[PDB]
């Protein structure tokens, strides 16, 4: 058990001219044709995906794929004024594959619902990982990995209200948010009965380990907006969406209209500061995407009315990467 | 939380112990201490492991739900209030009283200022001066009538190093009413003092 | 060498509102979640809820929700809390605290002074500081710091170089709905014509700063 320096795979096409793809072309070799699945018969061993130095290497991968795919046209750091040219890109993650070097391998947890902290049963050790969309959003975790058993929760305690709590569907529910041609103006449709099915699944679940409690969905707290809206780029354009109506204990049955806002100056999540992009692009702007996990936190205090309320959270986006390398850790032969 | 006991009384040199039982493999706890008239201060974080700068007389023990604080040799510094946080929730906090030797308490008096005198108000001041323990029965009488209902008292908590407190008794009365009578007495009664003390002032 | 320190008291009508600020400084501001904590005057101490300054996350104990709102501001390093719909009940001094690193933050080794909020409809008054003129040995002398209004009050003796044997007492709440306190010094009787003593008497909410004279 040891760190050392991953390197990335992808299908991505030398011709293409989306940016992700002529970044991985760079930065990333071929995507494996023979992938080594090797199932460790009767092993067990203990993973940590809150102390997995492979999220912290993914997150420096995708910040240089940002500072090269979406360059802002002006970044402000109160140490730093940046001024530069800022033309717009194709924009739409593709997956990517994590590997080892010689003399390490990537073990991978085959339980179907381990929680991501503490022993596994049912290991296995691969070269790769598998495809692994950098999908960067707050609040709903877009474009991952579902549960194959289960709904899964993910915490580092439960217990700790201060600690985020990432869960894990075992059934993607669609998202299309859709800006028209205010050029500003935007909206999300959702199945609200895939979602309150989707809601009661989940509260369901986390009675589990709260019994004898209500469980409630709230809006977020406060914070900056895009803790508060479910954020997320889309076509290189960053879309700010009011999700009042999706953490909600009145869930109505019929679609779901999410108000949204497309924003020209951004708080990065790359660092302290802020990202001045240029005006969203004509048309249609329109992402399908599957809503495969929650970032969700939990209203501190003993209740007086035995409730227990989750809301949206999210802004550090080490943890969407460890919502896909739960599952992973790389050890030492 | 179920913090116990709600009061102690010891001496200097007795260690305490102090106990902190919660509800329902996680040993986290922190212990807290709150001066007199100060903001509380952490000694004592993840069950056992002090903080730095605590002296080595501190201790934590305790696992599941019962947790304990023990303070081996009380010291002067050591007299104040102690809370066990669990995460976001905390104890009923245990008020730790230190025991002493009786004190006579040195007895002051002072007679109201001119300025004051010359707004409309008079406030004789009789003061209790580091003494052992706390009761102390302060009377006021102007010649030899005794006042009652515009008299009000106060004591600071423990002092730290001596163990000791202070009274300060304040009897409030109009400018008229003051130059009126002319003489003006505070008797005090403890149990450090064999006949009651009587200081006294005679210029209304 | 972290160091918090809050704003000054602050007295409030039932109804309404009141926001206590928090500047930290010594530390990177954007690292550590802080928390604020509140305490009547008697009791223990209350939970109210945890802000992280780095991106603005809150979490509101369930008691105070819908009228405790936290805020932060990272070109100063300086957290808020803001409670609404005030009662007499809210009349406690709020901390804010700082926990030890960022994965355990609940183990706060680092508290502000403390702002202490009270709710009453009376209204600021600064006090009147009269003296407590002394008459071998060792004799006593002190002033009388009366009719002011909220509770904070901070005396010292010749601009805090006179501590030793110095007692402020408790403030008492008196029938005209004003306190009173009185501070006195031990000094013997062998300096009472040449040591000069003065009395440092301070009421931030009317912002009024007195030194009065103690001379037999
Ligand atoms: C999560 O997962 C889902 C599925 O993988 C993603 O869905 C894709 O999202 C991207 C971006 O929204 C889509 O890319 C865009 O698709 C649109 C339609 O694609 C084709 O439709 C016509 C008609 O069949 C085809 O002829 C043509 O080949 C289109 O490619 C296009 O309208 C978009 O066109 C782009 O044109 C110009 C230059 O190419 C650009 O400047 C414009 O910005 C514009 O984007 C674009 O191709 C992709 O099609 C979606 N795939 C599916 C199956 O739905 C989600 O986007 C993803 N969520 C996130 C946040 O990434
Ligand atoms: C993992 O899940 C079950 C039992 O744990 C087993 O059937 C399965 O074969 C295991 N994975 C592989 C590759 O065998
Ligand atoms: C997966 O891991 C958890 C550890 O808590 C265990 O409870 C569970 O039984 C494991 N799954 C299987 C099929 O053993
Ligand atoms: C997903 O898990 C929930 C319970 O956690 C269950 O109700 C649901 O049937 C599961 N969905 C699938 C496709 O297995
Ligand atoms: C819910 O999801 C399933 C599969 O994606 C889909 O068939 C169904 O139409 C969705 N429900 C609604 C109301 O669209
Ligand atoms: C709350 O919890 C109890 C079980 O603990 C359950 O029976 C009840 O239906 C729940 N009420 C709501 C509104 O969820
Ligand atoms: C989202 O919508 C609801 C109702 O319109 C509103 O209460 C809430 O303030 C909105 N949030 C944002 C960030 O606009
Ligand atoms: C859900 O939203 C509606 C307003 O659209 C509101 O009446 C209701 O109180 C919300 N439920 C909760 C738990 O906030
Ligand atoms: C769905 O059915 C009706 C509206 O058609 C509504 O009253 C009910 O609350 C909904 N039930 C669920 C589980 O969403
Ligand atoms: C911002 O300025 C403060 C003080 O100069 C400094 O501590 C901080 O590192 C700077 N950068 C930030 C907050 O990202
Ligand atoms: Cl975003
Ligand atoms: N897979
Ligand atoms: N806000
Ligand atoms: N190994
Ligand atoms: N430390
Ligand atoms: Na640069
Ligand atoms: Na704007
Ligand atoms: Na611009
Ligand atoms: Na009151």
């Amino acid at each position: 058990e040891a760190k050392t320096t991953l390197f990335c795979a992808s299908d991505a096409k030398a011709y293409e001219k989306e940016c992700h793809n002529v970044w991985a072309t760079h930065a990333c070799v071929p995507t494996d044709p023979n992938p080594q699945e090797v199932v460790l018969e009767n092993v067990t061993e203990n993973f940590n995906m809150w102390k997995n130095d492979m999220v912290d290497q993914m997150q420096e991968d995708v910040i240089s794929i940002w500072d090269q795919c979406l360059k802002p046209c002006v970044k402000l750091t109160n140490t730093s004024t940046l001024t530069q040219a800022c033309p717009k890109v194709t924009f739409d993650p593709i997956p990517i594959h994590y590997c080892a070097p010689a003399g390490y391998a990537i073990l991978k947890c085959n339980n179907k619902t381990f929680n991501g902290k503490g022993p596994c049963n049912n290991v296995s050790t691969v070269q790769c990982t598998h495809g692994i969309k950098p999908v960067v959003s707050t609040q709903l975790l877009l474009n991952g990995s579902l549960a194959e058993e289960e709904i899964v929760i993910r915490s580092k305690n439960l217990r700790d209200n201060a600690k985020i709590i990432i869960v894990q569907l075992n059934k993607s529910v669609e998202i299309v948010c859709t800006r028209p041609n205010d050029i500003r103006q935007a909206y999300c449709n959702i199945s609200g009965r895939n979602w309150s099915e989707a809601v009661n699944q989940v509260k369901k679940k986390l009675k589990e380990h709260f019994p004898h409690k209500n469980i409630s969905f709230q809006s977020s707290s406060g914070g900056d907006l895009e803790i508060t809206t479910h954020s997320f780029n889309c076509g290189g354009e960053f879309f700010y969406c009011n999700t009042s109506g999706l953490f909600n204990d009145t869930i109505s049955n019929a679609t779901i209209m999410l108000p949204c806002r497309i924003k020209q100056i951004i708080n990065m999540w790359q660092e302290v500061g802020k990202a001045i992009y240029a005006p969203p692009i004509k048309g249609n702007i329109t992402c399908k995407s599957d809503i495969t996990g929650l970032l969700l936190l939990r209203d501190g205090c003993d209740t007086t009315d035995n409730t227990e309320i989750f809301r949206p959270s999210g802004g550090d986006m080490r943890d969407n990467w460890r919502s896909e390398l739960y599952k992973y850790k790389v050890v030492e032969i | 939380m179920s913090q116990s006991p709600s009061s102690l009384a010891v001496s200097v040199g007795e260690k305490v112990t102090m106990s902190c039982k919660s509800s329902q493999q996680k040993n986290y706890l922190a212990w807290y201490q709150q001066k007199p008239g100060q903001s509380p201060k952490l000694l004592i974080y993840w069950a056992s492991t002090r903080e730095s700068g605590v002296p080595d007389r501190f201790t934590g023990s305790g696992s599941g739900t019962d947790f304990t604080l023990t303070i081996s040799s009380v010291k002067a510094e050591d007299l104040a209030v102690y809370y066990c946080q669990q995460y976001e929730t905390l104890g009923s906090g245990t008020k730790l009283e230190i025991k002493r030797t009786v004190a006579a308490p040195s007895v002051f008096i002072f007679p109201p200022s001119d300025e004051q005198l010359k707004s409309g108000t008079a406030s004789v001041v009789c003061l209790l001066n580091n003494f052992y323990p706390r009761e102390a029965k302060v009377q006021w009488k102007v010649d030899n009538a005794l006042q009652s209902g515009n008299s009000q008292e106060s004591v600071t908590e423990q002092d730290s190093k001596d163990s000791t407190y202070s009274l300060s008794s304040t009897l409030t009365l109009s400018k008229a009413d003051y130059e009126k009578h002319k003489v003006y007495a505070c008797e005090v009664t403890h149990q450090g003092l064999s006949s009651p003390v009587t200081k006294s002032f005679n210029r209304g | 060498q972290v160091q918090l320190v809050q704003s000054g008291a602050e007295v409030k009508k039932p109804g309404a509102s009141v926001k206590v600020s928090c500047k930290a400084s010594g530390y990177t501001f954007t690292g550590y979640y802080i928390h604020w904590v509140r305490q009547a005057p008697g009791q223990g101490l209350e939970w109210m809820g945890w802000i992280n300054p780095n991106r603005g996350g809150t979490n509101y104990c369930q008691k105070f929700q819908g009228r405790v709102t936290m805020t932060r501001d990272t070109s100063i390093s300086t957290a808020y809390m803001e409670l609404s719909r005030l009662r007499s009940d809210d009349t406690a001094v709020y901390y804010c605290a700082r926990g030890i690193n960022s994965d355990y933050t609940w183990d706060f080794q680092h508290w502000g002074q403390g702002t202490l909020v009270t709710v009453s409809s009376a209204s600021t008054k600064g006090p009147s500081v009269f003296p407590l003129a002394p008459s071998g040995g060792t004799a006593a002398l002190g002033c009388l710091v009366k009719d002011y209004f909220p509770e904070p009050v901070t005396v010292s003796w010749n601009s805090g170089a006179l501590t030793s044997g110095v007692h402020t007492f408790p403030a008492v709440l008196q029938s005209s709905g004003l306190y009173s306190l009185s501070s006195v010094v031990t000094v013997p009787s062998s300096s009472l014509g040449t040591q000069t003593y003065i009395c440092n008497v301070n009421h931030k909410p009317s912002n009024t700063k007195v030194d009065k004279r103690v001379e037999p």
